[PDB]
RNA sequence: AAGUGAGAAUGCCGGUGUGAGUAGCGAAAGACGGGUGAGAAUCCCGUCCACCGAUUGACUAAGGUUUCCAGAGGAAGGCUCGUCCGCUCUGGGUUAGUCGGGUCCUAAGCUGAGGCCGACAGGCGUAGGCGAUGGAUAACAGGUUGAUAUUCCUGUACCA
RNA sequence: UGACCGAUAGUGAACCAGUACCGUGAGGGAAAGGUGAAAAGCACCCCGGAAGGGGAGUGAAAUAGAACCUGAAACCGUGU
């Protein structure tokens, strides 16, 4: 229940290969200057 | 601040290094069970950004 | 003696208040009775109080601005009077 | 059918929104909620429909017995103005249709915001 | 639960105090003792 | 001439790692509208709904010792958030002849001039002195503040 | 006066020391020095609610800006 070695800077930089974030959609406004989400609206974004 | 001290371009703009270093960290506590207390760390950041053109 | 048992008055919104009812507060020294204060207020000003009314004041903590530090200990007294006219402002 | 709280708790809350978005037209809540509050306010708008007293008596066990209408100055209690004015203003096949339309997360946790306005 | 140390004003002036340790000899010596030391507060 | 050479003593002290973005985030049921602001699931007002219900109610005492009221915040602080705060900074707030005590009186005990006993230190004891948790002593109806009320004010009584 | 110490050394204490704090009590008992020769301690403009930056200015020096002489390892990053 308790770790028996230590990790090192290469096992540990190895399992933080999948931590990540993926981008957005970013539908960009037909037209009015500004960016509204997917399937969404803003007070910028006319579109 | 490359419109003001360069007044350069703003669309011909692109981001060339974007990192973050360790500032100093603040030490709290937290009392546990059994009388025992274990420790909090309060880490800071150092954001830097510098924009270039896509040219030295 | 009869002068050095009051120090200075208290000039804030609660004893403005009280001037209108005649009650005139004072900061008295903290080692005399309701009896001598009187005799101090009846020679300095020459006027006949009615009543005296006093309190105790505990000492406060300090300040982060300077360092641990105390204050000094007050003793409030008000004097109300029923013929007499006021001697400060 | 979707969950939240406890059954009675989640059918009290229920009763709540439909009757603050029957005297607000438009309002503002989670995703889950306005997917889930567009089925028992649709109903209520398809018995004022009727305006039988068998109707009017099944429509006053959802609806809550109070909320007097301030902006009509007077003493509206929410029914009248349902079997009265929304009632007296549909004449669709979707009885009492109704849109909604998503926005930005909210900046406490992550929900998703959305608005659902009577139409 | 119960713990100990209950908070009493007059017997904390009766089992300690200044007069109580000014009463005997043995007591008198631990008045010297946090003096010499340098102690700010005497019993 | 020496405090002269460090890799190990479950060695002493300080700084930073790994486990890991993992375990945990410790009492009631909340929902929407309006407002404030650079920023609101969390602050302010409103309507509905619910919980305690011989108590999570109201008041004496012990204990703690300004945490109480108003105005302004940069963070630190608060197991999230914050424009909020039992947190920071200015300036304020506790009124008694009768209310609790002190003062009168004594109980258990604790100290005691002469007086016994003891290498010394110091023990014990007679009148006396001290010592309440008990005895003896005199208030009510109302009106008012952002913070005090049998105390301030108004009427009216009682004790010395 | 010294083939004595020079901030983990020398007094427990070079500074806020018998002080923070710990215990019913007798008692136990820390950590913490250094901008520059002189505050001349960043007037002014730009981004931000502010914090903090980028120019400019003071200086021999600003990678000397109060996390203020020198700045070593462990550890954390970006380019190649």
């Amino acid at each position: 229940a308790v770790p028996k070695r230590r990790t090192s800077k290469t096992r540990k930089n190895k399992r933080r290969t999948h931590f990540k974030i993926s981008v957005p959609g970013m539908t960009e406004c037909p037209n009015c200057g500004e960016y509204k989400l997917s399937h969404r609206v803003c007070k910028n974004c006319g579109s | 601040n490359a419109e003001h001290n360069y007044d350069m371009n703003t669309d011909e703009l692109v981001v060339k290094e974007a990192y973050a270093n360790e500032g100093p960290t603040l030490k709290r506590f937290r009392p546990r069970a059994q009388g025992r207390a274990s420790a909090i760390n309060k880490r800071t950041s150092h954001i830097t950004i510098v924009v270039s053109d896509g040219k030295e | 003696e009869a002068r050095d048992i009051l120090k200075r008055p208290v000039i804030t919104e609660k004893s403005s208040e009280a001037m209108a009812e005649d009650k005139y507060t004072f900061d008295v020294d903290t080692r005399v009775n309701k009896t001598q204060v009187k005799m101090a207020v009846e020679e300095i000003f020459n006027v006949k109080v009615a009543s005296v009314n006093i309190m105790n004041y505990k000492p406060k903590k300090k300040r982060m601005g300077r360092y641990q530090g105390y204050t000094n200990k007050r003793r409030k007294a008000i004097v109300t009077l029923k013929e007499g006219s006021i001697d400060l402002f | 059918r979707k969950l939240g709280r406890t059954s009675d708790q989640r059918k009290a809350m229920l009763r709540d929104l439909a009757t603050s978005l029957i005297i607000s037209e438009r309002i503002e809540t989670t995703e889950a909620r306005a997917k889930e509050v567009r089925s028992v306010v649709e109903k209520l708008i398809t018995l004022g429909k009727k305006g039988d007293l068998a109707s009017r008596r099944n429509a006053a066990k959802t609806l809550r017995n109070v909320e007097i209408l301030n902006e009509d100055e007077t003493t509206q209690t929410a029914l009248q103005k349902l079997f009265g004015e929304i009632a007296e203003r549909y004449t669709e096949r979707q009885g009492g249709y109704t849109r909604i339309l998503k926005q930005g997360p909210r900046r406490g946790d992550g929900a998703e915001s959305v608005i659902i306005e009577l139409v | 639960v119960k713990r100990t140390y209950q908070p009493n004003k007059r017997k904390h002036s009766k089992v300690h105090g200044f007069r109580k340790r000014m009463s005997t000899k043995n007591g008198r010596k631990v008045l010297a003792r946090r003096r010499r030391k340098g102690r700010k507060v005497l019993s």
